[PDB]
Parts: structure tokens; C-alpha cells; sequence
């Protein structure tokens, strides 16, 4: 069975290099080009180049000519691609990718690496301040209340959001991360009946394993005077 | 160089219906050489058909490519829930810049439910002030949001994010983050958030004022 | 005329008495030639080639690799895992012609349009039951030794618009190129060849390859990677393993007006002992060179290119670059007007 395993995800800052390896079972390696693809979140898939495992021979796209370096070890079965010169907007996740057929059509790809996702930032692992989200004081008790909680600030994604320990999932909105700061910020509302809250605990439970980071922060009603 | 036009760009259809893709190179290719491509997030593409019209192995029926000088169709005959994702047009090295199919199981009109939040206390000890604003539960989409403080529109520190079609009520949600310097929070007193929604002729305004 | 697979043979004017390599397997692989061969032009007759999908190139490829594996002597080789130690004394290397020829109840039919594109019908057609005389020259970006176009330099592809394709650019003059290790660093060669000559020939192979690409700027430019097989312009001459930096002659740009208007250019060159294999994925050192001068003067009648891909942000700009590696494309440069058809 055909299989190509790319290396983990790297994170690199603006002008750092950055190398990633195929991995490849299943077949005669000698016998198929490689192509590397990228795929950036709004540039939707983009041929880089390949090479040849006869030889090194390589086609480097005229976008990346000066900036990509494709190799291999045959001995191994193993592609690499290395990338220099990483720019803010580089961010991108890159495919390992082989034809259908011997001898055939060269761009038929039917076989895809997992993929390589390289994170160009120059910021640094920074956990998440959690901010509770209350209704104001007077909080005009309607038949449900909508509370939440504000992850904010931090840095690598992702990070996950419960609401009492998971306990609460009917009405939870946690919402897609976005990115000002250099940093990531997410916002999460959940929706209880008015008898539940504040008559009962709901807690906002923040989980961030990149920085050792788990906060529970408890969604009190704010006092005013 | 060959340029792929793919049309049109967005595409909302619900489960069950028939969506046909579109693609327009710039030059003929012959009837052998057009490959379609399968992407969905958390996964890599997955090849759909090449040679314009050949199925990939493990592909359903469900997908059919044709077309032969340069108008090229996918067509996707009833179009499963694992079939919502984007599809690519590809000839030799080069790729159209992709067709989104989106789910969207048609609902009655539903107004948004608004809910504006000051920055916490917490927040505030450190500097910082971000008012929270949630639009839960409605439908269509389609939906705009509008921050006045003091009356005045505020465009700069506004940040979105927009759920998808909820997977039991059929609606959609979005928050609205305004982010300021505690100091620019202190200096104005009403924030208010505005919702234009299809389903009201005027924006639904929650509000709050910091004196209370 | 159905055409069908068939064992070849070959034909060869080796010297029964030379120690010289060729001349040694072909005194044991190939039988005398035909002296005045018989050649019939068919008359109305249209059928179809294929250079790319020739079983002659297969063939001709086993016969080159059983030569060189049991010819040159390497003192070390290296194939997967096993390692091998041997005697490595110098040889005997020149290569001679190799005809190919069809055995009974099959023939071959040779293609003698002049424009012949290398797929696709053919008008003026031959049956002969060998072809020329091949001299199996190794080499790669130029092809050295071989046969002219008889009219216009011709741009053969499987696909011209494919950059995964291998171009085999075939000219209809000779561009000479002499390599001398002179009699300091006795690794240290160089080759000679004509800036007017060649540069002139880089400008009939822009407009020929401007004819696929119409108006657009033709370019040619260095080899963008690999082994130094391939990155330089490799050949074996003497027995001794050249190595040459083919920058100088892939450093031009060419538009629709650039086509339209002594000295050498000489390129630096090694003498590698320690080659990267191209019948099989592995690695032989050999001795050092030989002490004299190592002088031969080939003829340059054909080029080995591969064409950049990619969105091309200036514009419109095609650019191409010296390939090869594939010693079957060397032989495809021979074989394309050739094809075996089983007499009926
Ligand atoms: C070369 O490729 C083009 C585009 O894929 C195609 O239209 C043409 O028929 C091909 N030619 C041959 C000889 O395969
Ligand atoms: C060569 O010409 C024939 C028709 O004369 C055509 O079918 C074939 O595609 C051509 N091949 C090329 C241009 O590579
Ligand atoms: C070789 O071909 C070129 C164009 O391809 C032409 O200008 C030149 O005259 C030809 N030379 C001979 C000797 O036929
Ligand atoms: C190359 O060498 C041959 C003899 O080996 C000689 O006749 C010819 O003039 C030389 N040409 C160049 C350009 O050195
Ligand atoms: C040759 O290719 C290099 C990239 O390897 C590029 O930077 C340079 O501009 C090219 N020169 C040409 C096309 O003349
Ligand atoms: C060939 O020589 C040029 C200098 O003219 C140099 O820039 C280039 O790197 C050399 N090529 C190799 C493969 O060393
Ligand atoms: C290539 O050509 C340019 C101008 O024709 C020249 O300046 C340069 O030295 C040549 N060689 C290289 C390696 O760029
Ligand atoms: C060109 O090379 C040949 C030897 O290959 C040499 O005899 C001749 O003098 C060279 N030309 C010049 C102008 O030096
Ligand atoms: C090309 O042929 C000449 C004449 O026989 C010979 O001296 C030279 O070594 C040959 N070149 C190669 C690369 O075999």
C-alpha cells in the first residue's frame, strides 16, 4: 500500500528556514516523480515543484525558484523539501504528493502525504488570559440567560472550550479563532434557563496544551454601585 | 501559462440537491487531462476524477466529470453531508482557485438573538477593555454588524467570526469583538451593538452605558 | 503491417582482434553488416509512430547496460547494501556503430519525413531490416556523436506543454566541441566551443521552440539541481569520467526580435573517479586518470531540455534548462524514425 508520511508541524519566525520530509512505503521509489503542493488558507492549493528520483533532477515554479531546495535520499525512500527566506504570510500547510500510475499521466495525484503545516510567526508560546463574559447587574430575567467567556491573547492554536466540564453542550457557541495581536482570540457564549443561573455553578473551562495551561473561571454576576 | 476559471465561487445547496461545478481553462486540453480534487478541512485533497471524465478508485457514482474542449463539469448527482467541502479544478501544474460547496438545509426566517457584554473587571485590571457582542440562532446567513460608541460608527478593533448551519436547528451565529486601550474604554460612556438581519426593516440595538 | 514486439539483433563492424571495449562485445553479441543492405520505399502508404512508447529503446537499453556492466572496472561498487572490492585497471574506451535489426519474419519501418514531430502519421515511408550505424554515446544536456535533421532543427515532446516531459532538441548542423586534459591539478580539464556557432544555434532553437509558444520570450538558463551527472554536462571519454560546467552555453535570453542579426567558449571541466551510476542506483570509484593528454572532439547534434513550470510572474517568459539522465531519451534521439512491423 502506497503511503506518504510527512514530518510534524513546525513553527518558525519571519526569515528562519524551515525542511520537511516525505516518508514513502509501498512502492518502487525510483520509479515516480515527487511534487510538493502548498495549501494556504486563502490561496487555495499551489504547486511548488518536483523531483526526479532518478538523479536529483528538480522543476522549481518560477514563484519559489530562489527559495526552494528539493532533495531526496533514495537509500531511505524519503523526499525532502527545505524553504528559506519565510515571510508573515508563508503560513501554510504543505502536501508530499505521487502520481496514480507507473509510467502514466504525471499529474494524476492520487496519493497525498498527510500534509505539513508550518507556522511563520514571531511570536512565542504565550498561554491565554480567560475573561468571564456576565449579564449587567440588572440582568432582566428572561426565560434563558446568555452568558460567556473570553479566551484572549495566546499563542500557539489550538485551544478548547468546555462549559462545566462539558456538562453543558445544548446552546454552546464556541466560535472560530481569529488573529490580531500576533496572538489568537476566540470567544465561546453558552445559553441556560434563567432558574439555572446564577442559582448554579457554570463555570468556563479553558484548556491550552501548548503552554501547561487549564483554567476554570466561574461566570459570577457583576456588582455595580 | 493556463488559467482555470472556476464558477462560481460560493455554491449553497442542502443534502439532497444536485450541484454542478464549473470550470473554464484557457486553452483546449483535449478530453484526457482535466483532474478534479476533493478538499475538506483536517484532511489532505483526495483526487475525485482525472481525465476529465474517470472516477478515482473509491469514489461513488455520486461524482461525474465531463466536458472536453474547455468547459469541463463536475457534477455531484444527490450530494451527501461528506460530500460539503471545496473542489478543485486542475491541468498540468496549474489549479483553479476553487468552488465551495456549503451546507445550508433550508429553514424558516429567524431573527438573531443579541447579546452585548462589557469588558469584565478582570480585564480591565490589566489594561486592557474588549466589549463582547454575541448574534445567536438565526437564518439566513446572511447578517450585519454595526458598533456605535458614543453614536458614533466605529470601524478600527472590530473582529468577526461566524459559525457554521447548526447540526439540530438549522440557524447560524456570529460574535463581534470591539478590542480598546482600557484608557479609550474610560472615555466614552454608550456602547451599543446594531444587527441588520433580512427578517427586520430595522436593526435589532443592544446596548449598554459604563455610568450604570 | 501489424506492428508486434520481436527479439532484436545487431550488426556491428567490430574488430575481432581490438581490446577496445565495444569492439569486444559487439565481436560476441552482433553479426557482420550487410554491405550494399536493401532498402524498399513504400508507396501510398501512411501508418503511425511513436518515439516515446518504441520497444527498440528498451532493447538498445539492455544491450548498453550489459555493456558498461561487464566492460568498466571499478575498483569499488556500491549497489544496496553490497559493497564490492576489485581489480580497476585502465580500458580501452571508444564507441563504435550499432545497427539494430529485425530478425526473420519481422522488419522496419523507417519514418523519412523530414518535419517528422515524433508522434502521429507518417507519408514517405521505408521497410529496412537494419537501422543506421548507432554510436551508444552516454551523456547527458548534450547528445554527442549522433545523427542530424535533415532539413530544420526539430523540437520533439511527448507533450511540449508538459514540464514533466523531457524536450529532445535534434539540429541539422554539427557544433563541434573539443575536450582536452592537458599534459597543476590533474583532475583539471576544459571543452572549447564556438561563441559564434553556438550562440547562433541557440537563436534557431528559440524560434523553433517559439513556435509552441507563440510570440512569448524563449530562455535558457542553468540546470536548477540534482546529481553532477545532470547539473553538469557528463560524459565518459577515454574510459575517464568528464564533468563540465555547462553554465556558459545556458545563460541567454531570446524574443521575437533577438532573432534577428573567431572565439571560444571554453568551460571548465573534472575528471571524476567517484560517479554516480546510471544503469542502476549506486555508486563506483574509479582510478585516477590516466597520465597524456586526454583529447577527444565530439559533434554536438543534439540538446536535452526541461522546461520550467508555473505561473511565470513577469508575464510571459518560457525557460528552459539542460536535462537528460534517462539514457533512453539518448537512445530515443536514434530510434525515433524506426519501428518493428511483422511481416504480413
Ligand atoms: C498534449 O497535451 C495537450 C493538453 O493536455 C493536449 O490537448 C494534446 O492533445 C496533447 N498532445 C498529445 C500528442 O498527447
Ligand atoms: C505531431 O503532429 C501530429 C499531426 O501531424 C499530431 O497529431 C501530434 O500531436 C504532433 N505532436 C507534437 C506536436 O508533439
Ligand atoms: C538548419 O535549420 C535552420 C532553421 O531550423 C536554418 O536556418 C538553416 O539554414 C538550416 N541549415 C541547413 C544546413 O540546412
Ligand atoms: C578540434 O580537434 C580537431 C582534431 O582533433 C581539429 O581538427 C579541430 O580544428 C579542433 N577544433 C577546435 C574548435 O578546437
Ligand atoms: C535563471 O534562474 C534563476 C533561478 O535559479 C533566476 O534567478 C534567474 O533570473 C534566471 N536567469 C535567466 C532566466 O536569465
Ligand atoms: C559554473 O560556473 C559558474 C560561474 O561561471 C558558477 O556560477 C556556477 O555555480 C558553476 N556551476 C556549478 C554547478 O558549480
Ligand atoms: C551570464 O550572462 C551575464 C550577462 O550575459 C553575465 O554577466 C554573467 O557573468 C553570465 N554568467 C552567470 C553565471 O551569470
Ligand atoms: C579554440 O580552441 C582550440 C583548441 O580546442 C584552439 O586551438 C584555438 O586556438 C582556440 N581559439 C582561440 C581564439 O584561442
Ligand atoms: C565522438 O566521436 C569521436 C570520433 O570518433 C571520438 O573521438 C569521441 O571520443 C566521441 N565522443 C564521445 C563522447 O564518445
Amino acid at each position: 500500500q502506497v503511503q506518504l508520511v510527512q514530518s510534524g508541524p513546525e513553527v518558525r519566525a519571519p526569515g528562519a528556514s524551515v525542511t520537511v520530509s516525505c516518508k514513502t512505503s509501498g512502492y518502487s521509489f525510483t520509479d515516480f516523480f515527487i511534487h510538493w503542493v502548498r495549501q494556504a488558507p486563502g490561496q487555495g492549493l499551489e504547486w511548488m515543484g518536483w523531483l526526479n528520483p532518478i538523479f536529483g533532477a528538480v522543476n522549481y515554479a518560477h514563484k519559489y525558484q530562489g527559495r526552494i531546495t528539493l532533495t531526496r535520499d533514495t537509500s531511505m525512500k524519503t523526499a525532502y523539501m527545505q524553504l528559506t527566506n519565510l515571510r508573515s504570510d508563508d503560513t501554510a500547510v504543505f502536501y508530499c504528493v505521487r502520481k496514480r500510475v507507473y509510467d502514466e499521466y504525471d499529474w494524476d495525484w492520487a496519493y497525498w502525504g498527510q500534509g505539513t503545516l508550518v507556522t511563520v510567526s514571531a511570536a512565542s508560546t504565550t498561554p491565554p488570559s480567560v475573561y468571564p463574559l456576565a449579564p449587567g447587574s440588572a440582568a432582566q430575567t428572561n426565560s434563558m440567560v446568555t452568558l460567556g467567556c473570553l479566551v484572549k491573547g495566546y499563542f500557539p492554536e489550538p485551544v478548547t472550550v468546555t462549559w462545566n466540564s462539558g456538562s453543558l453542550s445544548s446552546g454552546v457557541h464556541t466560535f472560530p479563532a481569529v488573529l490580531q495581536s500576533d496572538l489568537y482570540t476566540l470567544s465561546s457564549s453558552v445559553t441556560v434557563p434563567s432558574s439555572t443561573w446564577p442559582s448554579e455553578t457554570v463555570t468556563c473551562n479553558v484548556a491550552h496544551p501548548a503552554s501547561s495551561t487549564k483554567v476554570d473561571k466561574k461566570i459570577v454576576p457583576r456588582d455595580c454601585d | 501559462e493556463i488559467v482555470l476559471t472556476q464558477s462560481p465561487g460560493i455554491l449553497s445547496l442542502s443534502p439532497g440537491e444536485r450541484a454542478t461545478l464549473s470550470c473554464r481553462t484557457s486553452q483546449d486540453v483535449g478530453s484526457n487531462s482535466l483532474a478534479w480534487y476533493q478538499e475538506k478541512p483536517g484532511q489532505a485533497p483526495r483526487l475525485l476524477v482525472y481525465g476529465a471524465s474517470n472516477r478515482a478508485t473509491g469514489v461513488p457514482d455520486r461524482f461525474s466529470g465531463g466536458g472536453s474542449g474547455t468547459d469541463f463539469t463536475l457534477t455531484i448527482s444527490r450530494l451527501e453531508p461528506e460530500d460539503f467541502a471545496v473542489y478543485y479544478c486542475q491541468q498540468y501544474e496549474y489549479f483553479g482557485r476553487g468552488t465551495k460547496v456549503q451546507v445550508d438545509i433550508k429553514r424558516t426566517d429567524a431573527a438573531p438573538t443579541v447579546s452585548i457584554f462589557p469588558p469584565s473587571s478582570e480585564q480591565l485590571t490589566s489594561g486592557g477593555a474588549s466589549v463582547v457582542c454575541f448574534l445567536n440562532n438565526f437564518y439566513p446567513k446572511d447578517i450585519n454588524v454595526k458598533w456605535k460608541i458614543d453614536g458614533s460608527e466605529r470601524q478600527n478593533g472590530v473582529l468577526n467570526s461566524w459559525t457554521d448551519q447548526d447540526s439540530k436547528d438549522s440557524t447560524y451565529s456570529m460574535s463581534s469583538t470591539l478590542t480598546l486601550t482600557k484608557d479609550e474604554y474610560e472615555r466614552h460612556n454608550s456602547y451599543t451593538c446594531e444587527a441588520t438581519h433580512k427578517t427586520s426593516t430595522s436593526p435589532i440595538v443592544k446596548s449598554f452605558n459604563r455610568n450604570e | 503491417w501489424k506492428e508486434a514486439t520481436a527479439t532484436l539483433f545487431c550488426a556491428s563492424d567490430a574488430k575481432a582482434y581490438e581490446t577496445e571495449v565495444h569492439n569486444v562485445w559487439a565481436t560476441h553479441a552482433c553479426v557482420p553488416t550487410d554491405p550494399n543492405p536493401q532498402e524498399v520505399v513504400l508507396e501510398n502508404v501512411t501508418e503511425n509512430f511513436n518515439m516515446w512508447k518504441n520497444n527498440m529503446v528498451e532493447q538498445m537499453h539492455e544491450d548498453i547496460i550489459s555493456l558498461w556492466d561487464q566492460s568498466l572496472k571499478p575498483c569499488v561498487k556500491l549497489t544496496g547494501g553490497s559493497v564490492i572490492t576489485q581489480a580497476c585497471p585502465k580500458i580501452s574506451f571508444e564507441p563504435i556503430p550499432i545497427h539494430y535489426c529485425a530478425p526473420a519474419g519481422f522488419a522496419i519501418l523507417k519514418c523519412n519525413d523530414k518535419k517528422f514531430n515524433g508522434t502521429g502519421p507518417c507519408t514517405n515511408v521505408s521497410t529496412v531490416q537494419c537501422t543506421h550505424g548507432i554510436r551508444p554515446v552516454v551523456s547527458t544536456q548534450l547528445l554527442l556523436n549522433g545523427s542530424l535533421a535533415e532539413e530544420e532543427i526539430v523540437i520533439r515532446s511527448e507533450n511540449i506543454t508538459d514540464n514533466a516531459k523531457i524536450i529532445i532538441v535534434q539540429l541539422n548542423e554539427t557544433v563541434e566541441i573539443n575536450c582536452t586534459r592537458p599534459n597543476g591539478d590533474i583532475r583539471q580539464a576544459h571543452c572549447n566551443i564556438s561563441k559564434a556557432k553556438w550562440e547562433n544555434t541557440l537563436k534557431q532553437i528559440a524560434r523553433k521552440l517559439r513556435e509552441h509558444f507563440k510570440n512569448e520570450t524563449i530562455a535558457f538558463n542553468q540546470s536548477s539541481g540534482g546529481d553532477p551527472e545532470i547539473v553538469m554536462h557528463s560524459f565518459n571519454c577515454g574510459g575517464e569520467f568528464f564533468y563540465c560546467n555547462s553554465t556558459q552555453l545556458f545563460n541567454s535570453t531570446w524574443t521575437w526580435n533577438d532573432t534577428e542579426v573567431n572565439i571560444n567558449i571554453t568551460l571548465p571541466c573534472r575528471i571524476k573517479q567517484i560517479i554516480n551510476m546510471w544503469q542502476e542506483v549506486g555508486k563506483a570509484m574509479y582510478a585516477p586518470p590516466i597520465k597524456g593528454q586526454i583529447r577527444c572532439s565530439s559533434n554536438i547534434t543534439g540538446l536535452l531540455l526541461t522546461r520550467d513550470g508555473g505561473s511565470s510572474t513577469n508575464g510571459t517568459t518560457e525557460t528552459f534548462r539542460p536535462g537528460g539522465g534517462d539514457m533512453r531519451d539518448n537512445w530515443r534521439s536514434e530510434l525515433y524514425k524506426y519501428k518493428v512491423v511483422k511481416i504480413e
